[PDB]
């Protein structure tokens, strides 16, 4: 979900 | 109508350690010297951040970069915390984790040189005037889709019996979530749970359900509690103004603090175009959200109980300074409605407030004074609103  | 709140000054919790951000001058630009300033320091226009977060390079010959803007933070007050994302290349192999192939993890043995390894960043912070606060095992172990992998076992194995070899306070596990997994195993391990100093956690989709830790309450005395790394509600280009949703920012501050008894709550990237700071160098309505806290719930003051939800969309948190027991609070009103609540402080001395209000058409506005009426301050919150009363 993050970093992404 | 009139709700009520009650800060009890005598229920001490959590000391705080503080509030700050990340600096990586190998991924993005480094801080510029005002942009040092404009984070670390605390006058009028500036964050009042006191924790920098920086990470430590695979490649020692990038470690040069980091100096400047962590000598600046020092210099100003704040404390700085290292984590490393890959260990050396020598150090690492591959494997296939649930199938996805060319995975990275530390190999089995290099544990040893991998301590060698983070000694020498902190030796080498150390000769530039850099004393790090404490070094972390890994960054994320548990989301390392674009780094290094370590199972729980593999954490607890470097806990129990490589981490005591380390010339700084410790920090694991850093969950990506504060997935409970990955730290358990050193809190129910003597020695592992010796050779630790500071339970880190990142915030990414982690639930207000989630932020209490029951086995870190039995076993983590001594042990600092540090949110080390997120940013809420999204990382959407150029949204660090949008409002009312930068509100989210201060709630899951509140969050952390009062739901997680956290001691320092740390976002991603300081100068970023959803971060605290913007591109342009001035604070975005994420940094005000910030600010409500870092500027006023300065490093070794005491979290107290207070009521935390006292009406509806209303959220309160309360901070004592030890030196003259006075009460920082801070206080969210998501409602479009304003409201008024009779906050009662039962034994202080205190009979006036001032207080600072940010809204989607103000930044953090001094507006008039509170009157005690005895030891209750009743206060009115704008709608759409964060004040904090000092």
């Amino acid at each position: 979900h993050h970093h992404h | 109508h009139m709700a009520s709140a009650t800060i009890n000054l005598s229920a001490e919790k959590q000391v705080i350690r503080g509030f700050g951000g990340m600096n990586h001058p190998v991924w993005i630009s480094d801080l510029t010297p005002q942009q040092r300033d404009t984070a670390f320091g605390n006058g009028e226009g500036q964050l009042g951040f006191t924790i920098l977060r920086i990470h430590v390079d695979e490649n020692r010959n990038n470690w040069s970069k980091e100096v400047a803007t962590a000598r600046r933070a020092i210099e100003l007050g704040a404390i700085v915390s290292a984590s490393p994302w890959n260990p050396p290349s020598n150090m690492v192999e591959t494997f296939t984790r649930n199938g996805v192939p060319n995975q990275k993890r530390l190999r089995y043995d290099k544990y040893g040189d991998y301590v060698q390894h983070l000694n020498d960043f902190v030796a080498y912070m150390k000769s530039n005037g850099v004393d790090l606060y404490a070094i972390s095992v890994q960054n994320e172990p548990d989301y390392a889709h674009e780094w290094t992998w370590w199972t729980p076992q593999e954490m607890l194995r470097f806990m129990r019996d490589y981490a005591g070899q380390i010339n700084c306070r410790v920090m694991a596990p850093e969950s990506f979530q504060y997935l409970k997994n990955m730290s358990d195993p050193i809190l129910n391990d003597p020695q592992a749970l010796a050779n630790l100093d500071i339970l880190g956690a990142h915030f990414y989709g982690t639930t207000v359900n989630n932020m209490p830790y029951p086995l870190f309450e039995q076993k983590g005395a001594g042990k600092e509690l540090w949110m080390t790394e997120v940013y809420v509600p999204n990382s959407d280009s150029n949204s660090a103004d949008r409002w009312p949703e930068a509100l989210e920012v201060a709630h899951n501050m509140h969050n952390a603090l009062v739901e997680g008894n956290f001691q320092a709550y740390v976002w991603w990237y300081i100068r970023r175009s959803y971060g605290p700071m913007k591109e342009d160098g001035t604070i975005s309505k994420r940094g005000y959200m910030m600010a409500h806290y870092s500027k006023f719930v300065r490093p070794g003051y005491v979290r107290v109980d207070a009521t935390k939800n006292p009406t509806y969309n209303v959220y309160l948190s309360a901070c004592k300074n030890k030196k003259d027991n006075s009460v920082v609070a801070v206080v969210i009103n998501k409602s479009t409605e304003a409201k008024t609540i009779n906050i009662s402080v039962p034994g202080t001395s205190i009979r006036k407030w001032e207080r600072y209000v940010t809204t989607g058409s103000k930044n953090l506005r001094k507006e008039s004074d509170i009157n005690a009426s005895g030891t209750t301050f009743q206060v009115t919150l704008e709608p759409q609103s964060v004040t904090t009363f000092v």
